[PDB]
RNA sequence: GCUAAACCUAGCCCCAAACCCACUCCACCUUACUACCAGCAACCUUAGCCAAACCAUUUACAUAAAGUAUAGGCGAUAGAAA
RNA sequence: GAACAGCUAAGAGCACACCCGUCUAUGUAGCAAAAUAGUGGGAAGAUUUAUAGGUAGAGGCGACAAACCUACCGAGCCUGGU
RNA sequence: GACCAAUCUAUCACCCUAUAGAAGAACUAAUGUUAGUAUAAGUAACAUGAAAACAUUCUCCUCCGCAUAAGCCUGCGUCAGAUCACACUGACAAUUAACAGCCCAAUAUCUACAAUCAACCAACAAGUCAUUAUUACCCUCACUGUCAACCCAACACAGGCAUGCUCAUAAGGAAAGGUUAAAAAAAGUAAAAGGAACUCGGCAAAUCUUACCCCGCCUGUUUACCAAAAACAUCACCUCUAGCA
């Protein structure tokens, strides 16, 4: 029912509300599956009702009861997220030993930097798709005085905060 | 105006400091030491000069011909302009000839 | 001609603001006389389960105690599901053919 | 927030602050260093400069972003707060903040300024021990359930059972839903 | 979910399912004063019409009938002191119509 | 006649004499992007 | 006295020393920030300004030997090793 | 792909829209770093134009004006030699 | 040749001075650069139609206005404060597809009588629109644009802009901040006798017009931005080259 999306009527008006603690991710790792789920869509509905109250006050120009529990019910369904992710990752290593979900591989583009290449997933083998054949790999030999020009301006710029943090403890020294 | 007004602060100097108590000191360590190390290899400053003065264009070639090896790209074209700039100069413009 | 106006459906012509578009997520496809076909399998289906008697809120209490973290690894669970391995004294090697694979991610979260 | 972030008295999120480091300043950072840090919210401390250097209080605040602590009951200064009209309107003594060293702890019996050390005792592990003695100098320092919350023992059953079946699988088990079609290989390039 | 790839349906695959959903939605006040039984919705950019009516009938189980979303544009003329330009962030809305003509209005709130 | 007015905007034109696939179908754009992200702008090309 | 005037701290140059960076979540060579379907791509003597009052051959990319030999419209110049 | 009223009657004639501007006057730091009215030639044809692609300088194009190629083209600007 | 303002360095100084080491070491000018401010100057340029109960009414103009391809991105609605008065500063939310876009499985394979009321009349520049048999296919409403006084001209710019529509009306707007009308200039109304006699030129405004010479076939184009032609190009003639995919 569209009831859900606001709280308990009696509340509204009040500028004050009893409710904190963030599930932690312990507690959520002590759990089932079935009841992770549960708790996640009753947050989901929490964070729901909690925007909508927010847009609310944002449209009656008006401060905000609590923003707390929104705080904290982000930060529940955040480590809720973690803790999935994390049985995930150990299934998969102990189902094949892969690391990162999302299949890869590393590839060198034009401008020769050093891209962590992410698949699309296609239907067709590769040997064959126009559009990926013509997505190139290769940097050519002429961009090594680019790589070569990125490298010293990034050793310039390390170069630059040692002699700061240098003159910075220098500084320090000198006061005392 | 270009004149500031207020004073400064009281510029402390320490006179008897670790470096000034100590400069100078184990110099001329070859005309007594039986000659085991030359002065010229005391300071501390840059590699490609230890004890040589020379002159612009000549410490410029110096350079060149003994860091232009690993120097940067635009360094390196900066100090060729530079040598250039400074022979045409030098063996052409000036005085008394 | 602005550079730092970010390219959106809002600026190209007609050709471009249909094609690009937010995203949309190409669910279907089209059929010549511009009869969009609606991949049933390919339309999402939100598994919600009932909330009947759910014990836990969504909010927790103050009153309840502190744990430590440790976030689990592929060691705990081996050394928790170490029941043949100890009656010793079943497992899924290839999963290729399995409705949910592992290592491909073909299952949505 | 931008570097250099002069933290005034109010905190980094009210509209005093705000008014009084717009999102264009650039003033000169006041120098500060001294991680081991070990003056507290609440603790007994004595000032030994400007006014009051011998009266004990306690401590409010401790803004360790510049190095300032300040104290209750001393080192106030006046103020006309708010004004909202143009008349008297009311003072309030404002207190203000002091640097370390000036102020330092108060021993329990002793009641004396004393420098402190980070001992590492056998209680686990560092805790505060004065010079003159021992004195483990301690630290400074209700909730009926409401609609929306848990539990005392709800949220310590421990019902996780750990079987290599997916969360996805597992789900569709329990609800029943069944699947008899296969997932075809696919390409990833 | 949102900001996740989705497995490519062949042809002789299985039904997409959708565990733990990211995205979320939130209602507004009508902004001239809608019809009855329609209640407007802010819904993100990645989602659909046939997304958010599942969405509904399988969370609150709303009888929506029909559906009209379309995308909102976010202003952009205001500079700091740096002279940069700040566009806001944009969002989809929805016009939702209830079914069986519940007749459903906005409630306030504040007293 | 008035000779201040030469701009005929078009996305299409634009996109095509200044686009990602024509600054990358030759070395010539690859050089003029590789200089671009050299230089550090934040726009590399339309 | 209106308008004004100063503050100096963020950061910059030199070498002295090591050889650097680089995928949480989706997106990026098609119109870049676009979930999705049948076609060739690589290796090239750099020129030129300027000085000989023009200008063509000519003009530069630890110490000592040595600015020597040697080359050079044998003139302006260039210039090694054992 | 689009446009060309009507009138007299054929790369015909007058004349709407429309294309260009032979002349006066105002403007000359102005409405405009090339404007305002008619007298002006055409206005079913070597006619104008909406969209896209191709021709780039030792070059392109050119019903030759040695004219134009982004306000200054006897050969547009940038980069490095300068 | 004799001195010397400023700085850092090594020397006791210490209400500001001395001995030596260094010069990015010392401004009345280089139509020199940056920042503020005099000078013409409170001069040139400038807007807002009238009454009023601010409900409303009155006077005039209109080749302008409606929707859209090209183009912009919230850019005169509300809320509080800022001020020719405000389109200025922060929140509010719009703009919901049926209109347009996002579009076609394969194999052999074939469309001789243009359109112009197309039937009389026909013509040259010879012309824009079609499918056959087999295989496999049965799930169907997903996404984008939708506002405005709006685009390109550094400006709130007499400037430039295509398509279907009545082109003057059912659209679209206000040339007069208020007083007097010194001098000079410009756009209009009339003129006692002449109608081109001032003027190198019939060069603005009106009549509406007769007979000649040079050159150019006539149309068309040229130096966008001072010269628009007696120049440029050819329907006609003529010279040379080429026996082929
Ligand atoms: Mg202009
Ligand atoms: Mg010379
Ligand atoms: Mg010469
Ligand atoms: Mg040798
Ligand atoms: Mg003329
Ligand atoms: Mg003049
Ligand atoms: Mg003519
Ligand atoms: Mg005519
Ligand atoms: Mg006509
Ligand atoms: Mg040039
Ligand atoms: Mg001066
Ligand atoms: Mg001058
Ligand atoms: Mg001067
Ligand atoms: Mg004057
Ligand atoms: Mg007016
Ligand atoms: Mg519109
Ligand atoms: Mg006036
Ligand atoms: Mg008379
Ligand atoms: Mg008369
Ligand atoms: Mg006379
Ligand atoms: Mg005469
Ligand atoms: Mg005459
Ligand atoms: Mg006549
Ligand atoms: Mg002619
Ligand atoms: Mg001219
Ligand atoms: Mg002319
Ligand atoms: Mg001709
Ligand atoms: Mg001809």
């Amino acid at each position: 029912g569209l009831e859900e999306f606001f709280d308990d009527p009696k509340n509204w008006g009040q500028e004050k509300v009893k409710s904190g603690a963030a599930w932690t991710c312990q507690q959520l790792r002590n759990k089932s599956n079935e009841d992770l789920h549960k708790l996640w869509y009753v947050l989901l509905k929490e964070r729901n009702m909690l925007l909508t109250l927010e847009q609310e006050a944002k449209r009656q120009r008006l401060p905000m009861p609590s923003p707390e529990r929104l705080d904290k019910v982000v930060d529940s369904m955040d480590a809720l997220d973690k803790v999935v992710q994390e049985r995930e990752d150990a299934l998969r290593l102990l189902q094949t030993g892969q690391e990162r979900a999302r299949p890869g591989a590393w590839r060198r583009d034009i401008f020769g930097r050093i891209i962590w290449h992410k698949f699309k997933q296609w239907v067709i083998p590769w040997h064959l798709n126009k559009r990926y054949n013509r997505k190139r790999f290769f940097a050519l030999p002429y961009v090594d005085h680019f790589l070569r020009l990125e490298r010293e301006k990034r050793a310039r710029i390390k170069a630059r905060k040692e002699n700061l943090e240098r003159k910075k403890a220098k500084i320090l020294l000198k006061k005392f | 105006i270009g004149i500031r007004l207020t004073l400064p602060p009281p510029k402390v100097v320490d006179r008897w400091n670790e470096k000034r108590a100590m400069f100078g000191v184990y110099d001329n360590i070859g005309i007594l030491g039986n000659f085991e190390k030359h002065p010229k290899e005391l300071i501390r400053g840059p590699i490609w000069l230890r004890g040589w003065k020379g002159n612009e264009l000549q410490r410029c070639i110096r350079k060149r011909k003994m860091v232009g090896s690993r120097m940067f790209a635009d360094d390196l074209h900066n100090l060729n302009k530079r040598i250039r700039y400074l022979y045409k100069h030098f063996n052409r413009h000036g005085k008394f000839r | 001609a602005d550079r730092m106006s970010k390219w959106t459906s809002k600026r190209g012509p007609r050709s471009f603001r249909g094609r690009k578009g937010r995203g949309a997520k190409g669910i279907g496809f089209l059929t010549s006389g511009w009869r969009f076909v609606q991949i049933k399998e390919m339309v999402p289906e939100f598994v919600v389960p009932d909330l009947t008697g759910f014990k836990l809120k969504p909010y927790v209490s103050y009153l309840a105690p502190e744990s430590e973290e440790t976030p689990l690894t592929a060691a705990q669970l081996f050394s928790e599901a170490v029941a043949p391995a100890i009656e010793k004294d079943g497992f899924e090697p290839t999963q290729e053919g399995k409705l949910f694979q592992l290592y491909p991610r073909n299952f949505l979260r | 927030l931008p570097p250099h972030y002069r933290y005034g008295m109010s905190p980094p999120g009210s509209v005093a602050d705000k008014r009084k480091n717009p999102p264009w300043i650039r003033r000169r950072p006041v120098v500060v260093s001294d991680e081991d840090w070990y003056l507290f919210c609440g603790d007994t401390v004595e000032i030994l400069e400007g006014k009051d250097a011998g009266k004990q209080g306690k401590v409010v605040q401790v803004i360790r972003q510049r190095n300032w602590v300040v104290v209750g009951g001393l080192n106030t200064h006046y103020r006309y707060i708010g004004k909202t009209m143009d008349y008297r309107g009311t003072m309030i003594p404002s207190e203000a903040p002091l640097l370390h060293r000036q102020v330092k702890l108060v021993d329990p019996m002793d009641r004396k300024p004393t420098e402190i050390e980070w001992r590492f005792t056998e209680a686990g592990e560092r805790v505060r021990v004065s010079t003159r003695s021992g004195r483990i100098i301690p630290k400074p320092e209700t909730w009926i359930d409401g609609p929306k919350d848990t539990s005392v023992e709800d949220a310590l059953e421990r019902t996780y059972v750990p079987c290599l079946k997916t969360l996805q699988e597992e789900v569709m088990e329990a609800m029943g839903i069944k699947e008899t079609r296969k997932y075809k290989k696919v390409y990833w390039y | 979910a949102r900001n996740v790839v989705y497995p490519l349906y062949r042809l002789g695959g299985p039904q997409l399912r959708v565990f733990r959903t990211n995205f979320f939605i939130q209602l507004v006040r009508p902004g001239v004063a809608q019809p009855e039984d329609t209640v407007q919705f802010r819904i993100p950019m990645e989602m659909t019409r046939v997304d958010l009516r599942n969405y509904l009938e399988g969370i609150y189980n709303v009888p929506v009938a029909a559906v009209r979303t379309r995308v909102q544009h976010g202003s952009n003329k205001r500079r700091d002191h740096r002279n940069v330009r700040i566009k806001k962030p944009d969002y989809k809305v929805a016009y939702v119509q209830l079914a069986h003509g519940q007749t459903f209005t906005f409630p306030d709130l504040f007293p | 006649k008035a000779r201040g007015n030469e701009y005929q905007p078009s996305n299409i034109k634009r996109k095509n004499k200044h686009g990602w696939v024509r600054r990358l179908s030759t070395p010539a754009g690859v050089q003029v992007i590789l200089r671009r992200m050299l230089k550090g702008r934040k726009s590399l090309s339309h």
